[PDB]
């Protein structure tokens, strides 16, 4: 069932993390966040301009194969 | 990244295998 999500940062990089539509957004920020080298706490996710809040599926954000993400550093 | 290595991330973050 394996997703791969795609994370475009503030200096036009993009990251694609493998995941599980299922995962919280909050266990998404620590594999991406050991993916990339930072912390979780260090991040911001959002969605078309919406952040995404750590307690909810990745799947209830309909996050899927291949969308986008956007990260920002605090 | 390769998924044997994210699997490597997940197992050591006490999550699922995908």
């Amino acid at each position: 069932h394996m997703i791969e999500v795609v994370v475009n940062d503030r200096l036009g990089k993009k990251v694609r993390v493998k995941c599980l539509g299922e995962d919280s957004v909050g266990d998404f920020k620590k594999v991406l966040s050991l993916q990339i080298g930072t912390q979780p706490n260090k991040i911001v996710l959002q969605k078309g301009g919406s952040v995404l809040k750590d307690h909810i599926s990745l799947e209830d954000y309909e996050v899927h194969d291949q969308t986008n993400l956007e990260l920002y550093y605090l | 990244l390769s998924i044997e290595e994210t699997n490597e991330i997940r197992e050591k973050l006490g999550m699922k295998p995908i």
